Parts: C-alpha cells; structure tokens; sequence
C-alpha cells in the first residue's frame, strides 16, 4: 500500500460541510485490491489483538457490532487503514469519528477521508495505520513496542501545538457568541473578528491593554509610591542596596515581625514571610541577596486573597492556602500526607482540580519553623504548612470568595485597578475578613498584577466556577456590535471574474473600503496588493485579516475548495452563476452532478439571516433551493420562467431582463434599474451573457442592502476596456473593420462570443483562433459552433506549441466545420501571427473578426497594427 | 455528517 | 490649547486634563499606545514576517546562529551587495552596510558576532526617509543623510572638514540646529572604504562620507519632503502602521524617489519604529517645520471633547465647611461621582 | 404603580389599553382562558410566553370538557411567540413540558428538581433553565451556574416553606 | 512569564 | 531607549 498524495482541508468543503478538519488520503493498493480479507491468512486475529479497542466502530450496519463483521466478510484493506487512522488518534486522547472511502481513478487507488484534531497527529495517524496494516497482511502480528512508540509520538504532537488554558478559556467563549478566530504566524497572538472590527489577544494581555499600566505594574516600587499618594492602603517598609543595614532598617519599620524579598524577582523565590530574631533576619538577608538590586517591610496578619478586574469592574475573589496537612486524628505528618495525596482530585496539573503534595527539602524547612517533623504527631485540629506561599501548582487550594466581598472594598479595588491603569488586572490582598472594610480588620494590598491567571476563578477547589472570560469578550466587542464584515461569494463555472469586479465597483460608490479577489490581482479601493491568480483561501485571508476592509468580495473556485477548503465558514450574499462541464476529469470528478456538489457549498454556508443568489434559467443550480437553510433569491433572462412567477407569488425577489430593462420584481412591484443599451459592459445590448452578469451583481447589492440609486450609478459607469480587462471581451476599431479579442476556454465561451458576433450590425463575420492541445475530444464540437456563427472561417490549429505533433488538432476542426456547414470558405493557414490575424481586408467593409488566440497578450499586441482608434 |  | 499638567511621583509620567478625562504620556508614548504593538515592532523578525504576509515590500534575506554560514547565505539573497547586521540590537552598532567581497564578509561577521544571537539581506540602493504617522495617517517625511564634505572647490578632506565645520549652525546638541562633525579612527574606516583619507584633494563635486549611518546627532542633515509623496506611497505607510498595531510610529524607507510608487523604484521597508522623535521634523536643516504635536493632541483629546471637570472653590472666614457638604450633596443627586475635601476628611461619593 | 382601571381586566379589551398608551415602553399581560375562548389574543404575538401549569379547573365551561382540551387553550401562548424570543416552559408538569414540540420559538424550563431529565438533557445542547439547588435559586446556562439568591432571603416566599411561591419566583427570573 |  |  502506498501513499500517493495527501491534503489537508481546513473549512467547508465537498465531503462535508460540518466537518471542517479533514484529511484526504489517495491510497494505492498495489497488492490487496484483489484480496478481500478472506484471501490474507490471518487478517482477523491479528487486526484485533493487535488493535482490541476496534470494536465500537459501527461502520454501515448501525450497531456496535458493525465494524469487524465486516472484516469477517470480504472488505478490502482501504476501508480498513480508515478505521486505524482514527483509533490510533482515539487510543491518545484525541477525539475524532468521522471517516469515508471512494474507489477513484483506475481500480485499486481509494481516496480514504477521516477527521482531524491536531493537524500534524493526524497526518502521522494516517502514515502509521497504513504501516499497521500492511505487517499485518504479510505476517500475522505487529510488535507491540512498534505501536507503543507511535501512540508516544502521537502524544507530544497534539502536545506541542496545544494553546494554554487562558486563551482557550476565552476562545470557547468566542466560540459560543459566534465570533471567528485566527492563530497568527507571530508571537503566539490569536485573532477575533474580521477586518475593520478585528481584536487581538495573547494569553491575558488584549489590544486594550496600555504599556504604561503594564510596565508600571511590574515596578514594585512605583506602584507603592503611586498608591499611597492616592490614600490606598499598602505596606510599610524601605530599601537597602545590599549593605548590611538590616540592623537599622528594622527601626523604621518599628519591629522584628518583618518580611525581606530580594530586591527584584525571580519567580516566587528567596522570600522571608515572618523574621522574628536577628539571626534570622541575617539568614533571611544571604537569601534575598542572591539576586538584582522592599527589604524589610512590616509584616501583616490575614490570609491572601485574589481579587480580579477586568474593566474598571470586579469580577472574582478567591482565597488561597498554601499546602498543608491536619490533625485529623492522633496520625504523624508522614502518615496524613499519604491519607490526603491519595485524594481523587489531585495529580499532575490542569488534569484535575488538585495537584499532589511533594516533600522536598523546602517542606521540610518550612515545618522547623513550626517545630515539626514528619515523625511528629498531631494535636486534634493543628494545621502544619509545607509551603511558604499558597499555589495550586504546589498543591494549595482556592475558595471562592465572590459574593462575601463588602461594598466599600468593591470600591476600592475598582479604583486601585484605575489608578495603575490596567484593564485587566489581579490584585493582591492580605486580610483577616474580606467581608469588613479594609481599615477596619488593618489590611493591605500588597501586590497589582497585569496579565493574571484565570485557574483559581474557573476551577476553584471549593465553591462554584465563575465564567470570567464572558466580561472580556464584552469589552472587546461591545453589546450591539459587529465582529464581522459582510462577505458576498461568487462562484459558479463561468463568468466569476466579470460579476466580482462590477459587484466590487458597486459597493465602492457608498465610500466603503472594499477588498476583493480575483484571478488576476488582489485589490483594495483600485490598488493593487498582489497579481497573479489569488483565487483561493491563502488570498480570501489576506482581505480578512485587512484592519481597514469594509466589504469582501471574494471569486472563489473549484481548485481551492477541493484543494482545502473555504476561508471563511460561513457568508452573507452566496451568488450561483452557472454549472458546467469544465475540467471534468480533474481533482477526481467525473461528472456534472459531482460538479454542481462543489459548487452547492457556497449556497450552502451561507448563514440564514442572509441570500443565496441562483440562476433559474439553468436546471442545477435552480435546484440547489432544496439544500438552502438561507432565503433565496433567482434572476432570469426569461420573465416568463416558471420560477420566477411561483415565487414573487409567495411575495419573493427576483431580477429579470425585459422590456430592454434591468429590472427588480419585489412582491407586485417592479423596480426599473437602467436599460441594457446604456450600460457599456453590455456591447450596446448585443451579449446576452454579459446581461446576466449584470443582473447577478444588481440582485445580489439589492439583497444585501443598497438603494437602487447606487446600483444604478455603479452599473453605468463600470468600464471593461482593453487594457483593463485583457481577453475578455475586447473591441478594436480599425478602419472601415472590427475586430474583437475573447479567450474562450470550455465550449460554452466560444457559443457566448458566437451570440455576439450573430448580433453584429456590419457585414461578414469571420473567426481567426481556436483550442489549443489542453482540451479534451471536443474539437467536433467547437468546430461545428464556429460552423453556425461566422460566413469566414480560417483554420489555425498548428501553433507554436505543438502540445500533441503538429497539425492534427486543425484537422479535427476541419472535419468538424465541414460536418455542419461547408459554405465559410473554410481555408487553413495555420500561421495565426503574420497571415490569419494580418490579412483581415479579406473582409468586407465593418464586419467582424473573432480572436480566440493561444495568447492574447500577442493578439493585443497584433491587432494594433492596423492603428485602432 | 454521520460517522463512520 | 488651555490643557492643564502635571508631573507624576513615578517613571518620569506627565498627566494631561482632570479626573475622569485624564491622559498619560512618558515621552513619546501615551495612554494610547498598546502593548502587543510596540513589543511586535520591537521584534525585527516578526515584524517582517507580518508585512509580508501583507503584501508589504520589505528585504530579502536570511538568519544564521553565528556559524561560519556566510558563504551559504550569500546565495539565497542572490549575490555579494548584501548587509550584515549584529544579530540583536545595541545601538546603530556592528553593522556592514555594502558588502562586496568575500574577505569583507568575514571582517562584517566578526563584527556582527560580538552581539546576542538577519545577516545576510539584499542591499538596496536608494537614500534614507523617514515617515511619521500618527493615528493611521501621515504627518511628516524626512530625508535624512549622513555627515559629508564635498569637492567644494580644489581643497583636501582635512581643509573641507574644517571650512564647514565652522558653520554658526553646527554646534552642541539641541542647542542649534546642526552638530559638530568629528573626525574619529570610524571616520577614517568609512574613508579608507571609499578610497580616500585626509591628505586627499577631491574631484570637483565628489561627495565623500564621514560616517556609515545618517543622523543629526553625528553631524548628518534632514530634509523636509512631506509634500513630495506620491499618493499611493502614502496610502501604504497609513497600511504599515495599522497592520503593526501603532498608534504614533516612525516607518524607515529606502528608495531612490519618494515621488513615485516604491513598485517602480524597486524601494523597500526596512523597519518600523514604536516611540519615535520628533527633531528632524520639528527642526529640519532645510525646508519648513512642522507642528507635529498638534495631531498628538488632537487624539488624546478629539475635538469638541473637554480636558477639564467642573470645580467648585468655596472661601470665607466663616461656614466653609458647612457650604461645601451641602453642595456636594446636591450635585450628587445627579447620579455623579462627586470628589470633595473639608477640614474633617478627604470625600468620594 | 398608580392605577388606571380597577376590577378584572384581565382579557383582550385591557390589553388594549395598554397597547395603545403613548407613555408605555414594556407591556406584561396575564392571560385567561376565558378571554381566549370569547375573543382571542389582543396582541398576535410576543417576546415571551410563559405556561406555568394545566390543571383540572374550569372544566365543563365554553365546551372545554378534558384536560386534553385544556391544554390546547393554554398552548395557544407558546405558539404565538415570535421565532426570535423564548417560550418558559414547566419541566415538572406532562402537559406543559409536551408543548415543546409545537413551539417555533426558542425553548426555556424550570424546575424544583435539578435532576428532572428534560433539564439535564436540555443544558447538555446550550440550553437554560432555571432550578431550585441547595437553598438557591439559580440559572444554568450551559455548563456555568448563575445564582440569583437565598429563597429564605426573598420575602414573597414564606421564609423557604412555600414551594409554590418558589416555583413562581422561578418562572419569573427566568422570564426576566 | 504570561500568567503572573 | 525612549526617542527611536
Ligand atoms: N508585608 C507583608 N505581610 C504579610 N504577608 C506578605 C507581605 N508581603 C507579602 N506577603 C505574602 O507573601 C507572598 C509574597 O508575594 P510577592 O509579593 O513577593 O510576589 P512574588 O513572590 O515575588 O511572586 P509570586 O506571587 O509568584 O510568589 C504573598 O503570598 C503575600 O500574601
Ligand atoms: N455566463 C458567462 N458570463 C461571462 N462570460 C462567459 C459566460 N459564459 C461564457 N463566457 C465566456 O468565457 C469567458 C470567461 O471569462 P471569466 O473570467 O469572466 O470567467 P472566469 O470564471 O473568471 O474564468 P476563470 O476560472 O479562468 O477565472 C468570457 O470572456 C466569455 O467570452
Ligand atoms: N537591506 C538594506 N539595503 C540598504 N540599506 C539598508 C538595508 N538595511 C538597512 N539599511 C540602512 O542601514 C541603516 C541600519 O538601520 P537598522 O535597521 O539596522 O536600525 P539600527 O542600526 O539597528 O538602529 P539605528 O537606527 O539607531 O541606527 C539604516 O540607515 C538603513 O537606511
Ligand atoms: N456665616 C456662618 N455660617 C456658618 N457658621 C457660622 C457663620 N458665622 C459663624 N458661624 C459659627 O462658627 C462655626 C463655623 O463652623 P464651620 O466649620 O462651618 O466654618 P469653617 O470655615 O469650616 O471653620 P474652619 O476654618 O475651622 O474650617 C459654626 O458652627 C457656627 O456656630
Ligand atoms: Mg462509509
Ligand atoms: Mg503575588
Ligand atoms: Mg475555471
Ligand atoms: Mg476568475
Ligand atoms: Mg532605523
Ligand atoms: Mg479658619
Ligand atoms: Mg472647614
Ligand atoms: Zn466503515
């Protein structure tokens, strides 16, 4: 079994619109394609022993009996290595169920699809399954340390790419209220929002957070001068430049309970909570002395609480206790940190409320100070710390403190918050009752805090669980407001390019920022970004990840949905164009209803407050009304078409051509636009397809909220010249001559120029182009298209590239033209440069000549020999 | 999309 | 414009208007000014990584955790014009700005190594602007140019050095406008690299640099261009600044012509710059100067908005405090937060 | 707080009066089985629509005979409730908590039982619903727990030991 | 050093 | 380390 190609899809796609994390898998069966299970002699027992746990998988029957039945019957080895890669995922911790099998290509090549949690694990799942297997159907067993270390492997990848619990505590919020996120390629920072509404945040810190209220909070020193001269509570103390002043310091202090912290911080470390002695002070002294240059500050009764603050409002209080042990009967210290460290609630560390307790030498020189050692026995009710400060990293505990919080320390703490200048903010105080003023029980703030940990507040060992990330996602994106920018996508087999640029230049005339992507550049406001074919979720994410869009107008195609995916999971305006047989074959599909399932995604993630655009005049897309959870709108280019009149019956909203009008049918209502014949991407009313464009974008700008006004502005002054828009629709006049340069690709392009050139007001038509090699056995039918337009057909097909020999592919067009029409004097030249495209006086006086060059880079550059006005 |  | 100020106790902070439509500034950083912007502007590497994603043209180059390397990296810029830079910052120092030849690059390398661990960028031509945009649009550009004698007449480096450096508007620092140009063993290098030392006479109008880097603390010049920048340059330096996140930023340009688009002249961006100074446009050597605090202010305090709270300030030899309550209490039935101070206490709501 | 009318004004006609008030900017109705059986609602439709309770009361009048029938009468409010708002349904009670299927609107429940199933089931989907836990009255949004306050701490409740002025006092957080 |  |  070999692996022959793998994608990886991020968003809605074909195989589901759901399931947005997949992986696609073209596997190979070399062997096996011809030996169902039952002709491998022991693919059974070793599939289970080595693998036990494949047994809830229900596979098609329906029960949990389903899957390995299927193993006894003859299931080849592709729908096999599918229910591996996900069980190998399972057996890790990483959850995913979905799964499918396609036979493609020539017998034996399957495309095997299953869901992803972490991206790189599931690619690794899937490499290994196929491993798995294969030493399965040639021995019967798999060595059991040949799966132990890839289930290893699996665990350190979905490791390593997990976010922290800060920013996933928020971002599940985000998830809830509906707003989408971003990682970004940066310094860890994640993205809320599209466009102009777009906030940033990393970890605990936001775009709202100021660098003067973060500096100042990690300056010990400026804190406490700036609090006092606010009349804020705080400790009393001084400093020493590591002299050995302690002896004096003490005297200003006014006493020997005092605390010493080195002079600048280190974590948690090298701090004395209760001197009582000189001795100690001096042990306290070579300690703090270890790092950089508050000493000896007045020490406080009370215990430690947690105050959080998120926007100028509290939030949360907790309680926390350093690790200890009780006299919880006449047991020694060692004996009751076994009973309480094998408490169900404690181990490792964000796995569980509680983390274990650890006897080290730190616990045991914080019990000396006590007079205890682990022999000891306890007196009923006494309580032993091991530990200097409390941590629920450490094995402390956090009590839930909220609503016991006097009104008047609210008010303090809110105005402490303020004063620093932090939004989001934890402060630190030590008090005997929080439930009594401050000045009352002699408390302090003792520390602020920017960027604060949210553990202790969502999962309290005691009390109840407070969701602290909803006030943060309400500052950011305040009540009323948008998160989102609207996002009109257009799809469909042709004319996506046309309908993008009028629809963008639409928008443009309400004095919006609008971005868009097409197949030639990406653009803001007429500057150009990037060139080159941007179709494709790598460019939809330039435009929304844009701090000053307004409007996205995104062209989206069928290589980027097959490839990975749509960029934006869902839209406000889904615009269907057409569905047609181009590049069949290709990203495994063969047919037109496989074709119209790519396409029927867009309809599809459009969000039900919003449109869904189709064309009533073509029978796929018409009928993609039936998956639609959006409201649905159709345009026409026949007032009479029976969808059109069963739906403004039901009071819907449909755009229509008649009458030499544009019009909006609303209800009983119609609403004149502008007449074809004024509107200059129309060729003076005489290209069909470019009036259904046309009606397109005008529905789609209506649907979604513009005056007619506007549209009618937009529609008029919309420009599709040469040089602007080269190969498509091109006209030059040259002489008493026409000529127009097009670069048709499927067949449906040269039957649009056809019905052009059919209504040109001049004399003889003639075509000068064609199909090159790249297309498939249609060449009959191109030909037998120019045979019913054009009274001058020359034949050019031996160009310069010559993908298949010479001139064979002219050949095929001769036998085609002279099938439906010998009566255009059909010669063949060949030279498309100097002869086909230069002897254009053979033509009679205003006539038309069609170009369907291989370039028309060249044909633009040619057609200027004969000066054009 | 329902499962496997 | 009638705001009041203060210094504070703490980090060298001044606060502008009263209580609850206060501002701080330190330097030319304020209240304003987010966190994740200025750390991302301050990270070289992650600044370049975010423009381009953008579409925003900056230098090719690449990063080598000082090993012997050089002679690899050369190939993925594309060639010998390259600029070697210390791999962190420490001042405008350890760097080698035209790197033509393998035996330079090595004299640059053990230069640049001195400091913690891009080296090896495309070197562009073109000269050195400064952009200043303060709330996503353009207030001032700059053209700045490193100290330099010229082939004023049939005359010797020495002799030129001396002539301008007379100049009544070179002196000191921050005391004129221009400072003295110092001749120093890093003058003499930057000579010997361009083929000439003291005791030469130069070409009539040859040009001839005493220093690597532009900057007026040296000696250099700044030339006020800000209305000769063509739209759609401005139109991209507005972009740069909220693709950062910076609200008052100083954008580092190379190009050979401000007036047409970077596309055209092949220009680049070379860095962005969170807490940029303000003298060479508020006092360019040559060209007008501009009032670039004006729109600082106009931020912090938009217009049509108040700086200031209503004060009440009650005096007289006899019932004072008995005033004051009472009309603190009347005000206070207006749902505000009233602030007052009496003989007896210090007062909010 | 100053009255307008006295007497029972319960009914479609008194609706009206407060429909067509020009100083009225919130608009909370009781509603009887009476006035919907003689003339209908006043209003077409509305934000939220409360069901307390079906009970046997009233039978044999304005040809409503069954419990069944009465349960038809009563949903009438449920059904009525615009597809953005809410409709507060009694999970303790078979008839009331049965009407969850004909309603377009979104779905709320209360209890005196945490563990009723119908609000396990419900809070496991996004759902909320409002109970009666350890000595608090409480909303469940999802997976975190609101408390409002102590039923011996509000008044209209007999000190704790009335558990239908509890099972009100619910219904009308959860409203609100 | 981000969950002080 | 304060006018860039
Ligand atoms: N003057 C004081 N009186 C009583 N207790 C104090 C005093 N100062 C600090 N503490 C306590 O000692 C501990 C020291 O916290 P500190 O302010 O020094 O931050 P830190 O130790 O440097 O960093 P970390 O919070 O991660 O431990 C806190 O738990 C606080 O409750
Ligand atoms: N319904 C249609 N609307 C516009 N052009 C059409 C249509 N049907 C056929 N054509 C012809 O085919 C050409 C298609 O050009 P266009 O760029 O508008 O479609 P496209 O979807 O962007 O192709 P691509 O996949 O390369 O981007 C036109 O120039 C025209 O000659
Ligand atoms: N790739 C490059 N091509 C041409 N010139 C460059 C290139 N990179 C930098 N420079 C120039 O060299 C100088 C180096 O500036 P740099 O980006 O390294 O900031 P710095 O030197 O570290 O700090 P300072 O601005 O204070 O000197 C600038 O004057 C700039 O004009
Ligand atoms: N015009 C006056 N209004 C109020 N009290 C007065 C007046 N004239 C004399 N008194 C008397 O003198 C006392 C002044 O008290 P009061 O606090 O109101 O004035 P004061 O200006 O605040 O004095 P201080 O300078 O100590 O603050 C009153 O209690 C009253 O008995
Ligand atoms: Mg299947
Ligand atoms: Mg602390
Ligand atoms: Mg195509
Ligand atoms: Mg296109
Ligand atoms: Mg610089
Ligand atoms: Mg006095
Ligand atoms: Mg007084
Ligand atoms: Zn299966």
């Amino acid at each position: 079994m070999k692996i022959l190609k793998t994608l990886t899809l991020r968003g809605p796609n074909y195989w589901s619109i759901r399931r947005k994390k997949l992986i696609v898998m073209r596997l190979d069966l070399e062997d096996l394609a011809e030996r169902p299970s039952n002709s491998i002699p022991g693919f059974y027992e070793g599939l289970i022993k080595v693998l036990p746990s494949l047994v809830e998988h229900f596979c098609s029957p329906g029960y949990q009996g389903g899957f390995l039945e299927r193993v006894k019957e003859g299931t080849y080895m592709g729908h096999i290595v599918e229910h591996v890669a996900l069980e190998l995922q399972e057996l890790v911790g990483m959850t995913a169920g979905f799964g499918r099998t396609r036979e493609t290509s020539t017998p034996g090549v399957y495309n095997v699809v299953y869901e992803y949690v972490d991206e790189q694990a599931g690619r690794y799942a899937g490499r290994a399954a196929v491993r798995l297997c294969r030493s399965l159907v040639d021995t019967g067993d798999y060595p059991r340390l040949e799966l132990e270390k890839d289930l290893e492997d699996l665990r350190d990848l979905g490791a390593n790419s997990a976010l922290g619990p800060s920013t996933e505590t928020i971002v599940t919020e985000a998830e809830a209220r509906k707003i989408p996120w971003m990682l970004l390629s940066a310094r860890a920072m994640v993205q809320l929002g599209y466009g102009v509404y777009q906030q940033r945040i990393q970890a605990t810190l936001s775009s709202h957070s100021g660098i003067l209220g973060v500096e100042l909070a990690c300056d010990k020193e400026g804190t406490k001068t700036i609090l006092q001269d606010a009349g804020i509570p705080v400790p009393r103390g001084t400093t020493i430049q590591y002299f050995d002043d302690l002896e004096e310091a003490i005297n200003d202090v006014g006493g020997y309970p005092v605390v010493i912290k080195p002079l600048d911080g280190n974590h948690g470390r090298g701090i004395t909570i209760n001197v009582r002695h000189w001795q100690e002070a001096i042990a306290a002294y070579d300690l703090a002395a270890e790092e950089s240059k508050i000493i000896v500050e007045r020490y406080y009764e009370g215990s430690d609480h947690r105050v959080l603050v998120v926007n100028g409002k509290l939030v949360a209080v907790a309680e926390r206790i350093p690790a200890h042990v009780t006299g919880d009967g006449s047991s020694t210290i060692s004996e009751l940190i076994e009973k309480t460290n094998q408490d169900p609630n404690r181990g490792d560390g964000h796995d569980n409320i509680l983390t274990k307790i650890v006897v080290n030498k730190t616990a045991i020189d914080v019990m000396e100070r006590q007079g205890y050692n682990l022999d000891s026995v306890l007196p009923k009710d006494e309580v032993v710390y091991l530990r200097a400060t409390a941590n629920l990293s450490t094995g402390g505990i956090a009590i839930d403190r909220t609503d016991d919080i006097h009104p008047e320390n609210i008010w303090l703490m809110e105005r402490v918050a303020k004063v620093i200048g932090l939004d989001i903010a934890g402060i630190d105080v030590v008090t005997s009752d929080i439930s009594k003023p401050l000045r009352e029980t002699n408390g302090v703030i003792v520390e602020v805090n920017a960027a604060p940990g949210f553990r202790m507040h969502v999962a309290p060992s005691q009390g109840l669980p407070r969701n602290v990330a909803a006030p943060v996602l309400d500052m950011l994106f305040p009540p009323g407001t948008p998160s989102r920018i609207p996002i009109l996508a257009v799809t469909g087999t042709n004319g996506k390019t046309t309908t993008t640029r009028l629809l963008a230049h639409i928008y443009r005339q309400t004095g919006k920022t609008v971005g868009y992507t097409s197949t030639d550049a990406i653009y803001i406001n007429e500057y150009c970004v990037e060139k080159g074919d941007n179709t494709g979720p790598q460019s939809a994410g330039v435009i929304l990840r844009d701090p000053t869009v307004e409007v996205a107008v995104l062209e989206t195609a069928r290589g980027g949905i097959l490839r990975a995916g749509l960029a934006f999971d869902s839209c406000d305006v889904g615009v269907v164009l057409n569905v047609a047989a181009d590049h069949l074959g290709l990203g495994d599909i063969d047919t037109i209803e496989q074709m119209a399932k790519v396409k029927s995604v867009i309809a599809e993630v459009v969000d039900p407050s919003g449109y869904a655009v189709l064309n009533a005049d073509d029978p796929l897309v018409a009928a993609m009304a039936d998956k639609v959870k959006a409201k649905v709108a159709y345009f026409s280019m026949n007032p009479d078409n029976p969808i059109i009149q069963a739906h403004v019956r039901r009071n819907g909203i449909a755009a229509v051509y008649e009458s030499g009008y544009l019009s909006i049918l609303e209800g009983s209502w119609t609403l004149r636009v502008e007449q074809a014949k004024l509107i200059p991407m129309t060729m003076g009313g005489m290209a069909p397809f470019m009036i259904a464009n046309a009606l397109a974008a005008c529905l789609a700008a209506f649907v979604n909220g513009l005056d007619v006004e506007v549209i009618r502005q937009g529609v008029r002054t919309f420009t599709t010249s040469a040089e602007q828009t080269p190969g498509r629709m091109n006209l030059f006049n040259l002489g008493q001559h026409h000529a127009l340069v097009d670069y048709a690709h499927n067949p449906a392009g040269y039957r649009a120029v056809g019905d052009f050139v059919k209504n040109w007001q001049g004399q003889r038509f003639g075509v000068v182009g064609g199909p090159g090699d790249r297309r498939d056995s249609d060449l009959i039918e191109l030909g037998q298209i120019a045979a019913q337009v054009f009274d001058r057909i020359i034949v050019k097909e031996d160009d310069d590239k010559r993908g298949r020999s010479e001139g064979e592919t002219a050949d095929l067009i001769v036998k085609g033209i002279l099938q439906e029409n010998p009566g255009a004097s059909y010669e063949v030249i060949l030279d498309e440069t100097i002869a086909l495209n230069k002897a254009l006086d053979q033509v009679e006086e205003k006539g038309l000549v069609v170009v369907f060059p291989e370039s028309v880079t060249r044909a633009i550059d040619l057609i200027k020999v004969r000066n054009p006005i | 999309d329902d499962d496997d």
